[PDB]
């Protein structure tokens, strides 16, 4: 009735199984405790996802196939305040639910990037102009010439 | 499998290359200017310089690992019979002499044994073919009745060849305890005439197994079957199709599975739904024959090459087809999981990358088709049933590591290595896990014959040009579980084991001869050798030379690196895989 | 067929002859020659029998006879084996081998595979050899002595296709002695495509399928879609594409001639119709009969356009064959000139007969009678200038069966002089077909008969109607020779007994309709 999540860095997590089942890569290894590498997650990342599938034991995600149902669903007040970290952290949790093929935590871990990307400010968008280069220095002339007039 | 091809490409066409007007080879910097030695004078847009410290060959070397495999594991070393004609003997005062002794040599009560054998074990297989083996009892019954009699009807004779797969298909997937139960030995070795000491595990189970083979095959021949099309004989080689049948006579289960096409398209059914109008006899027919017929598309396409150029199977699971999602599923799971690798394997041979669209989309038909084997009844009074269970969890655990790896070759996704490695491993412990007792029979089924030939290909081929860890650990396990694969592969385990040690040795080489960098490409030993196996393989492919054997008389008139290709090309030939 | 009280209107002649449209297909293209009933639990197997009867009929025949038969194919047969094998001179170092090897024991496969061909070849010999040429060669007395038959018959009263059937079945044996679904060689589309040019696709019309079935098989494993030689290759390789292209048109030309229910592989549907040079003429009108024949079976109406555009084409290859030229000395020109006379009739007459049965075109039934008396006037010259065999090719069969069908069935409604002229000299000539047709023959000479009674059956029962469809056992008894025949191509049954332990179960007017069919069956054209 428990699985051991062992991750990058060599430490063993025993999680209940009903709990672990949210992976889906997990739940399909179970066909063969039960131990399981999870070889480029951290510990502490690992452990962030662990936490996550014990608060969502008991909670009703969309079907992985909706149109509006995924897209437009907010995510959760916990979610919200469980993401309040570091920013290559929040994308190695989404790495992580990527691996172990954890649906909801790759939505509700990826529309905070996604309400990262907008409501910025059109300060720093004017100002990460061509920080990858994505334009010749010719038309990185002509735009900024065109736009020239206002400021 | 030679270009530059480096990380982090430039969006436009460089400065130089649009001075110039030619092609751009779209890297940073670039092929084209750092073949002129231009390296600075192309990097000073941004951040410049960047760190290559990459291996650049990567990316198109696994584009060309989509061709050596194709070419290699799937054609060359399963599909490719070499024959010429002028040494092969013909005659059919040979199997008159031969398949009677097969037939005279098993007797009654061992046969009914293999039945039983069938009847408790082997349901995964037949079960599509000829349905419930309750009513084959009495065909075995009828068989020993009117084995002493003289004129045979061509109805009794399609009934004796489909009795004679089915033993054929219980001698294949007998473990030898029980085989040696059943089955005296000496008398078989005083027909043959070889070594007394040669036991069923030593490599005789093989071939009483392809003689059997043949002698349903015989009896086919003895029914006339060409002027008699008949479903008996799809039934008979949806049998022999389960066993290593159609690898060692690749060509001759081309012309029976064509038959087989020929013989069921006979019947012009294409919906096998039952309409409100039938007969319930009629009713049940359609129905049998709807699970006949994916079974034979599963063995049609497991089957495909260029010696096989009519096709059956014209439906697709994703996304002018005829056939597909009005079945219900019930043996259609086999083929819905071989579909979703038909659409895998498609872009092996082909020289353009599948839309990502498509390969999300095969995902998440994986992910269902898990649910659905998760979703099956265990009978644990029943062995069949875990047989079943692992014939559809290997083939979903096989499509999930070719997905992975077509992830790691076209688009080099999230630690898609690390899924290859992932799968890899749940083949190994799929496998592995069968090495105790009831169950050791389970890996004898052909395809994991095929999907550890891909699998150890594949990590074979990786551990040549990236140095890893994992993938190590990773390649002495599959080493460790291919010298432990069953012996009644025989001569394809051989060849896969010695092509495992041709890329070992290749490995060896690769470490040896310094790369030669061009600018925009490479060059090495390595590259050339398995741009020539390819090459070797697909002249032995052409019938153009037996066409031209076949019109008349007429008779077909056609640096250092050379050096070491040469020499392990004579030392390590890639024609030791044909046979 | 149609579509109370009685009337004399003209309604139901052009739902009529669309029903003739479906029937000259269920009845002279499937039922009488690509049918045969067959009952597995009553048909016997063994190779104790055709391994005797082919070691009896290959030491039968003797080495000085068979180079007088490769001698009658090279004087006489040449538009035949051209398209298969090319140079039948060739073919004479294999005849000398076959009988340097025939006491040996350790025989190949590529020594089999020339066996078998040239087998296929003395088939074809057998098949088209007169019976003055024939009595010359081989004696009749060993025959008798082996078969059990009396020995009061002759060769020309239906001997010569007995030795003909056991030789297509000694060419089959051998190839069965070479494995060949195990060795897939050209040899084999070579052997079939000359046992095709005799009644062997007619007299085992499901095993000559397989054996087609077999052919795109093999064909298609070399992978050769263009057959133009490019600069590039080999001069040997080129011939061989050249080869192979005029194997390919001879082989879609079999491929379109055994086209049916129980061939469903096909191999003609892949070349693109047209909306040395003498063989891809034949090819050229197959392909265009193969544009007009298709309309039997789907309901769909051609065009007037597309029937204009045959009608253009086929007065340039019309042009082409009568700009072909003939020596009256050489006899495989005579042979070549008739194939290709015959073959544009043919297809002359289908196109005016499809004329006159979809658009009702005025001066259409002029054409047919016209093409139906050049079809007579090529067969009838025949036996007049000492050349009887060019009767024998299996298309002289098809297009008496289709023309003296359409003409029994078109003096049944409507009444004309010159069609019963017509149908007058189509019985003569089908009683003067020669007897190597054998089975088949009677068969046609039966289904005109039971056309001839039918009209009787016409004459004396007055049509009624019900104000929109009209009412008749004719028509009744035509909707069932086509339910019976479907019936017969139905694999359902045989599918149920396949599967083993499930088994099959199953006014006036209506008296005058069974009291037909109980007298003259559907069921007597089949064998
Ligand atoms: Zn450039
Ligand atoms: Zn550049």
């Amino acid at each position: 009735s428990n699985v051991v999540l062992v991750s990058g860095e060599g430490e063993r997590f025993t999680v209940d199984k009903k709990i672990a089942e949210r992976s889906l890569l997990l739940k399909n290894y179970l066909n063969d405790e039960i131990v399981m590498p999870v070889p480029n997650v951290r510990s502490s990342v690992l452990q962030k996802v662990i936490e996550w599938a014990e608060h969502h034991r008991d909670s009703n995600f969309p079907d992985e196939d909706d149109d509006d149902s995924r897209k437009s669903a907010p995510v959760d007040s916990w979610d919200r305040e469980f993401l309040k970290v570091d920013q290559e952290m929040l994308y190695e949790i989404i790495l992580a639910a990527n691996y172990l093929n954890i649906k909801p935590l790759l939505d509700a871990g990826c529309k905070v990037v996604a309400e990262m990307i907008r409501g910025r400010s059109p300060e720093e968008i004017r100002r990460t102009f061509n920080i990858v280069n994505d334009f010749t220095p010719e038309e990185e002339a002509a735009i900024r010439r065109e736009n020239e007039w206002a400021e | 499998m030679f270009n530059r091809t480096t990380q982090l490409k430039s969006k436009h066409p460089c400065s130089v290359c649009t001075r110039r007007k030619v092609k751009c080879d779209r890297m940073i910097p670039c092929g084209n200017c750092r073949k002129r030695g231009q390296d600075s004078e192309c990097m000073k847009s941004t951040k410049l310089i960047t760190a290559s410290s990459s291996k650049e060959y990567l990316p198109d070397l696994l584009l060309f690992w989509q061709n050596y495999e194709y070419w290699i594991t799937n054609i060359g070393l399963y599909k490719t019979k070499q024959r010429d004609l002028t040494r092969t003997p013909a005659n059919l005062d040979t199997d008159t002499e031969e398949c009677m002794f097969w037939m005279n040599y098993l007797q009654k009560d061992q046969s009914f044994q293999l039945m039983n054998f069938a009847m408790e074990n082997l349901g995964a297989l037949y079960f599509g073919s000829i349905g419930d083996i309750s009513e084959l009892y009495l065909r075995v019954e009828q068989y020993w009745d009117r084995r002493a009699d003289k004129n045979h009807s061509v109805d009794g004779k399609y009934w004796d060849a489909l009795i004679w797969s089915v033993f054929t298909m219980c001698i294949y997937y007998m473990p030898v305890e029980k085989l040696a139960e059943i089955f005296s030995v000496y008398p078989l070795h005083e027909y043959l005439g070889s070594n007394k000491r040669l036991n069923w595990e030593d490599g005789m189970q093989l071939v009483m197994c392809q003689n059997f083979a043949r002698c349903s095959l015989f009896q086919l021949k003895q029914c006339d079957f060409m002027a008699h099309p008949d479903i008996r004989l799809v039934q008979a080689y949806l049998i022999l199709a389960t066993t290593t049948f159609p690898y060692d006579e690749p060509l001759l289960a081309n012309s029976l599975l064509t038959q087989c096409i020929h013989t069921f398209k006979n019947f012009h059914v294409d919906d096998f739904r039952p309409l409100l109008n039938d007969d319930p006899v009629e009713s049940i027919a359609k129905v049998t024959l709807g699970r006949i017929f994916y079974r034979l598309c599963g063995c049609d396409y497991l089957q495909s090459g260029p010696r096989k150029p009519i096709a059956l199977h014209t439906e697709v699971s994703s996304l002018n087809v005829d056939v597909y999602r009005e079945e219900n599923s019930t043996e259609v799971l086999y083929w819905k999981i071989i579909s979703l690798d038909r659409d895998l394997d498609q872009y092996l041979n082909k020289s353009s990358k599948p839309p990502l669209k498509t390969l999300d989309a095969i995902r998440r038909e994986l992910d269902i088709f898990q649910y659905k084997v998760d979703s099956l009844e265990e009978d644990f009074r029943s062995n069949n049933s875990r047989f079943q269970k692992f014939i559809a969890l290997f083939q979903i655990s096989t499509v999930s590591w070719k997905l992975f790896k077509m992830y790691l070759i076209y688009y080099d996704t999230a630690d898609s290595l690390l899924k290859v490695i992932h799968y890899s491993k749940v083949i190994i412990s799929l496998i592995v896990n069968n090495f105790h007792a009831k169950s050791e029979f389970f890996n004898r089924h052909p395809m994991v014959m095929q999907t550890i030939t891909r699998v150890v290909s594949f990590i074979s081929f990786y551990q040549i040009f990236v140095e890893s860890a994992a993938v190590k650990q990773l390649l002495v396990d599959l080493t460790e579980l291919t010298a432990n694969l069953p012996t009644i592969f025989g001569s394809k385990l051989d060849k896969l084991v010695y092509l495992t040690e041709r890329l070992s040795k290749l490995k060896l080489l690769w470490d040896k001869v310094q790369l030669l960098d061009s600018g925009d490409s490479f060059y090495h030993p390595v590259f050339k050798i398995l741009q020539n196996d390819i090459k070797i393989i697909e002249l032995k492919n052409d019938e153009m030379f037996s066409l031209i054997k076949g019109l008349g008389s007429l008779v077909p008139l056609n640096s250092d690196f050379r050096t070491i290709v040469e020499e392990f090309q004579s030392e390590y030939n890639i024609s030791d895989i044909l046979s």
